[PDB]
């Protein structure tokens, strides 16, 4: 019960680059509303949850919910097949044994098609609890990889401090240490690079450079990235869509 | 929550509250203070204050300097072949400023655990950095450590503690600690603290966690151990029916393996004065005869009661 | 349904950990203070220590227990390392979690090596702050002073006889089962405080009952499903060396060794626990007959021939109840 | 080192590449080294 | 105390990859003039020395004389953390343990500050002297660079022959032989592409070939290269700075 066909292909390509390293398996949940989908990694460190609305499809028909398992590296294999001219339509029957990935053109009659199995993995748990976050900030997606592929040389946990009206990034290690701080501030050209930050609480803590290098690379998806901090709960990295967004619940570290 | 244990709660932060090996411990305070700290291999006993005595060391060595100036390496971390070859010898070829006389200390704790290669490797390590860091080794077993490590460090056997040092420092905790005690308790905790002086306080501990006032009874509640008293009971019954029948209730049925019960009848009758020395030695043989036929495979209850009948026989004849 | 009554039957509460009760209270006063250290459960096995941890682990842990509790064992295929990195892994992740203390239980920790419990005793001491560690083990001489000194030991005794009875009449009304008393005191003398034995001696009795609805279980039925010697098996081969001649003996010894299949071993255990319940005129008598029972079994396990070692026993219970006559 | 210090009269002028085990003594990680070491000339 | 102020921060970056590959421990000692570098080569073979004037440097302090040992690896990973518009301030204390590389910016958004432990190395202060080299020729880096690039996959050892104000570059092996010869001239429209030379005595030398190759990765920094060569001392294989020289001391084989 799926008919979902979208405008544009190699959006839904960075979707699922942006969900390749964190996770291999996500049982996608297909609504009236549109898609979700929620995974944990195996050691319970990173979560990761997409929202697709409406929004993001030309004709969407999914009158029954329907759950979807499927491989995301066979799905990114096939889905770099799709050319910038093709669009994507998904097709499913009932109770689905294998996901249909159609191509059409507009002016030449060239149809691909493509069949993956799914899974059966029985797996389905959906929890989210977190509804306030102390600090929200947002920067460019660049620019917080930037910070944090150059604070993962040194080190394998890069702290991010949020002191009074300033952004600290510190990073101590075997050979040396690293501190880049960013002040906000308001790009009159064009908010695309503008830094905006939401002061409640002070914030300290602590995460790992690898987990980080897995949010990191959903930066394909959005030129900007936000980040929520609070003390003593997930951390909150989401990556923004016309239909919804793609945010990562990661876990802190322990330091005493 | 939780409370701080006394073993950690009341660990020395110096050199000078650690009791036991007094000369060993005057010199390690000496060369805190002078400087100069050759590489040294402190083995001993488990419990007798070892790694403090290695931490404490380092720390009135550096002082402020202690975090950057300092590596730790226990087995839980890696000391394969590999980190010896890479962070050891960068840690060596680190450059920190010290004060003069002062060097960086590479405490490499449980270095029995460490395997050959990497005792091999650290040889040439510590021979050539020896001008800028000092290594201190830290094992349970001194004969794990391969001779040419310790061709080049001064050994360092610390013994066991005797009952005076134990009992003074046990003293002192209950003296900051509030705790009622006994005369008896006291002795009962140094008997089955056994020169383990991180027993001891364990033991002071629980005793006064579960049963408040240190009685030698309230001691002997929280050893989980065959009682001391029942088993001289045992052995030195002029019934031998009554000592099969400790041993059948007791011992046997109350779940005390033949390896607890041979340990706590041997180390009654090394603490026994009554007998004569001859007969004292004749029942350590057979409890050692016991002791060999159990570690052999034959360890039931029959082995026991025979070694209660020949000690019966040694205590009414002869 | 078609499962083992050991899971069927497992203490889901603290409140049915029978026998072992000292720990109970104890361990219901740490979870009632909130202060749980680190815990050694060691003793003979079958005598509730893992029943003990995880229903202690699914009070404290409510659903989360899943994640929240880690059951590890080190008999597997793992080793050293690979233990290490899952404690390691388990202990430092700091995953998102409701409360904390993640508790990992290791199982069979006597099989772990002198470096593997030094390791393990330095990876307690670092994580204490967020993981408690509540090692399994059923020697504690197997084990070293440094796990053995970061660690609250708690000993469990063999069950009383007064709780086996009790899981007796809980799993027989429930499992529909009748028990004749002769056979309920066999097999509560035949466990040695061993709950699991009591279960699977019981489930196999229910197998090889023709009517599992009605029938009774006589003592013969769990004296052969658990193979063990019969005490009149015992007693007849005692009273025929102690009051028959020596080809008689002889052939006694030989014939309920050969149709009970009962070695010599158990045969002077027997003997030596049914003597010990009579009384004997001397004391030499009782002397002997243990130094040399003792010097038979230990020369049966090194090993020779079984006919001269049954004589041996035969002449030695002869002479020394020759002695007090 | 004492052969050295005698047969150069200084201490700075002899060089000896000491091949210890604290490094890894592999073909592919010190064969073009020693090599270039006993091929050409220090420089001094 | 030192604060060095570069105006860019590609400056430092483009030096350290000159001879990146070659060395891994380098005294960067520093005094009053400016920075001199000092790394011979784990093979003992080549020595980089490097000086740097006081005229590269926005600002530049250096109160006292301070020895900088530095491991070049994690040196230049640390020095690749940033842009070319951002302004690198080489800050060190007294005595120090470890020196700072602020990375700042011409507007103050991106103020990041990273730092990088020192190592204990013995220096050894090998300048040269008063030496009367028998040949000096100069000629385009690019020139060099490429001649050595493609002949050094032809053999092992290099030979640069110089005869009658010739200059020849041989490499002889069993499959074949590649010689590649150029004359000195001048150029009136493109000065920078002459060559030039001042002989004095005749001079044929062979050099290994990896090691010409880790030198003309020098070949970014100045547009020429020059060398000098002695029959019986070891090369130089000069850069020409802005302000100061990168010069490689290629040392010959045995007789
Ligand atoms: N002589 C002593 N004086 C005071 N406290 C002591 C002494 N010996 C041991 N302790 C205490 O008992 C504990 C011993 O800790 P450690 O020194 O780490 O044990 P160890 O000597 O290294 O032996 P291990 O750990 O089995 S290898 C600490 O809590 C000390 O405070
Ligand atoms: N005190 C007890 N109260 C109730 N049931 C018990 C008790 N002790 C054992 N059992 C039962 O007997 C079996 C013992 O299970 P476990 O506790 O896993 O064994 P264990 O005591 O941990 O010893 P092992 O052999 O080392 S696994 C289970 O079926 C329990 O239900
Ligand atoms: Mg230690
Ligand atoms: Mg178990």
């Amino acid at each position: 019960m799926l008919e979902a066909k979208f405008e544009e292909a190699s959006l839904f390509k960075r979707i699922i680059d942006g969900f390749k390293d964190c996770v291999q398996l996500v049982n996608f949940q297909c609504k009236e509303d549109g898609i979700i989908a929620q995974a944990v990694d195996d050691s319970r460190v990173l979560l990761v949850s997409l929202e697709i609305g409406v929004e993001a499809f030309q004709e969407y028909r999914c009158d029954h919910p329907v759950t979807l398992g499927m491989d995301l590296t066979s799905l990114s294999k096939i889905l770099r097949c799709g050319n910038n001219t093709d669009t994507l339509t998904l097709i499913a029957d009932n109770t689905p044994d294998s996901i249909i990935l159609l191509f059409e053109d507009t002016k030449k009659d060239r149809i691909a098609e493509y069949s993956l199995k799914l899974m059966d993995i029985d797996a389905d748990f959906l929890k989210i609890e977190e509804l306030q976050y102390d600090s929200t900030l947002s920067l460019p997606s660049s620019e917080f990889s930037k910070i944090v592929r150059d604070l993962s040389q040194l080190s394998d946990s890069i702290n991010i401090m949020i002191t009074k009206e300033t952004i600290k990034f510190v990073a101590d290690g075997d050979i040396g240490s690293g501190s880049v701080i960013i002040k906000p501030f308001v790009d009159m050209e064009h908010p695309e690079t503008s830094i905006k930050l939401e002061m409640d609480q002070p914030v300290d803590l602590t995460f790992g450079a690898k987990y980080l290098l897995d949010i990191i690379k959903g930066s394909s998806l959005s030129d900007r990235v936000g980040i929520r901090l609070s003390s003593e709960a997930p951390a909150l990295f989401q990556f923004d869509l016309k239909s919804g967004f793609l945010q990562f619940f990661l876990a802190p570290k322990f330091n005493d | 929550s939780l409370q701080l244990p006394w073993v950690e709660k009341y660990r020395p932060q110096v050199l000078s509250d650690i009791v036991g090996n007094k000369e060993t411990i005057d010199r390690l305070q000496q060369i805190a203070k002078d400087g100069n700290m050759p590489h040294m291999i402190i083995s001993g006993m488990p419990g007798i204050g070892k790694t403090t005595s290695v931490h404490c060391l380092a720390h009135e060595l550096l002082g402020r300097s202690y975090a950057d100036g300092v590596l730790e390496l226990n087995a839980s971390d890696d000391r394969g072949i590999d980190v010896v070859r890479n962070q050891i010898k960068h840690f060596a070829q680190k450059k920190l400023h010290l004060p003069p006389g002062k060097h960086k200390i590479v405490i490499l704790d449980e270095a029995d655990s460490m395997t050959a290669g990497a005792q091999q490797a650290l040889r040439r390590t510590m021979e050539l950095y020896s001008n800028s860091t000092r290594f201190a080794f830290a094992c349970n077993q001194s004969n794990k450590i391969i001779e040419p490590l310790q061709s080049r460090c001064a050994i360092l056997r610390y013994s066991k503690l005797s009952d005076e040092d134990v009992l003074k420092r046990l003293l002192q905790i209950i003296k900051l600690e509030d705790v009622k005690y006994t005369n008896d308790g006291l002795e009962a905790i140094i008997f089955t603290a056994e020169g383990d002086m991180r027993q001891a306080i364990n033991n002071l501990q629980s005793t006064v966690a579960g049963h408040g006032l240190v009685n030698a009874d309230n001691v002997f509640k929280i050893v989980d151990s065959p009682h001391p008293l029942i088993v001289k009971k045992m052995l030195l019954a002029s019934n031998l029916e009554d000592s099969i029948q400790i041993l059948r209730t007791d011992l046997w049925k109350k779940g005390y393996s033949s390896i607890d019960i041979v340990t706590t009848s041997f180390r009654v009758t090394k603490n026994l004065a009554q007998v004569k020395e001859s007969v004292r030695l004749e029942m350590i043989k057979e409890i050692g005869l016991t002791h060999m036929r159990i570690l052999e495979g034959v360890g039931t209850y029959l082995q026991l009661a025979s070694m209660l009948a020949k000690i019966h026989k040694l205590n009414n004849k002869a | 349904e078609n499962l083992p009554w050991v899971e069927k039957y497992r203490p889901e509460t603290l409140d049915e950990v029978y026998g072992q009760n000292e720990v109970i209270t104890t361990v219901r006063k740490f979870v009632d203070e909130g202060k749980l250290p680190h815990l050694l459960f060691y003793g003979p096995p079958g005598t509730g220590k893992t029943s003990t941890i995880v229903a202690l682990a699914r009070e404290i842990y409510g659903k989360n227990y899943s994640n929240m509790v880690l059951e590890l064992n080190a008999s597997d295929d793992r080793g050293i390392d690979v233990v290490r990195n899952q404690i390691k892994d388990f202990a430092s992740t700091r995953q998102i979690f409701s409360k904390g203390f993640k508790l990992i239980i290791l199982d069979e920790a006597d099989a772990m090596t002198n470096a593997a419990q030094n390791a393990l005793r330095r990876v307690i001491e670092r994580y204490t702050k967020n993981t408690r560690f509540c090692v399994l083990a059923n020697y504690a001489h197997k084990l070293t002073p440094a796990l053995l000194s970061r660690c609250t030991r708690f000993r469990f005794q063999p069950l009383p006889q007064e709780a086996i009875e009790r899981r007796i009449a809980n799993v027989l009304v429930h499992e529909k089962l009748k028990l004749s008393p002769n056979a309920e005191k066999a097999l509560i003398e035949l466990s040695n405080g061993d709950m699991r034995r009591v279960l699977n001696v019981l489930q196999s009795c229910k197998a090889t009952l023709d009517n599992p609805d009605e029938d009774e279980i006589s003592d013969d039925v769990i004296y052969e499903c658990c193979g063990a010697p019969r005490p009149s098996d015992l007693k007849a081969v005692l009273k025929s060396i102690l009051e028959d001649d020596w080809g008689t003996a002889h052939y006694t010894l030989n014939k309920v060794r050969s149709a009970k299949g009962l070695a010599l071993i158990d045969l002077i255990e027997g003997i030596v626990k049914i003597l010990e319940d009579y009384e004997l005129q001397n004391e030499e008598t009782r002397v002997h007959l243990l130094t040399k029972l003792a010097d038979i079994e230990y020369s049966i396990s090194k090993g020779g021939n079984d006919q001269i070692q049954g004589s041996a026993v035969i002449g030695a219970i002869k002479a020394s109840f020759e002695n007090e006559t | 080192q004492t052969i050295m210090r005698e047969i150069a009269g200084d201490d700075n002028s002899y060089q000896i590449y000491e091949v210890n085990s604290n490094m890894n003594r592999s073909k592919k990680d010190l064969l073009d080294i020693l090599l270039d070491f006993t091929t050409t000339h220090y420089v001094k």
